[PDB]
């Protein structure tokens, strides 16, 4: 800058913006009885 | 017809007549159980 003696005549200034998302996720599995009733194990469920 | 017309002119029995239990003749042995777990 150079303010000279007379004057009179800049600065600006800015923002930014930061976006963010949420996604949904999940998943699931199947069983019959009969897989738990014939099992060589009792606690497969656990 | 007569003096006026009637709506009910049947009595519905309500106990049904149902058939009866064929006699368990073969199944009159003995029951082995077999074991959830496993097996």
């Amino acid at each position: 800058p150079a303010l000279t003696e007379n004057g009179g005549r800049r600065v600006g200034f800015t923002r930014i913006q930061l976006i963010g998302s949420i996604k949904k996720f999940g998943f699931f599995y199947e069983w019959t009885q009969e897989a738990m009733d014939f099992d060589t194990d009792e606690e497969l469920d656990s | 017809s007569s003096i006026g017309p009637q709506i009910r002119l049947d009595y519905y029995y309500k106990k049904a007549l149902v058939d009866a239990a064929k006699e368990m003749y073969f199944g009159q042995l003995a029951e082995v159980t077999n074991m959830p777990k496993n097996m």
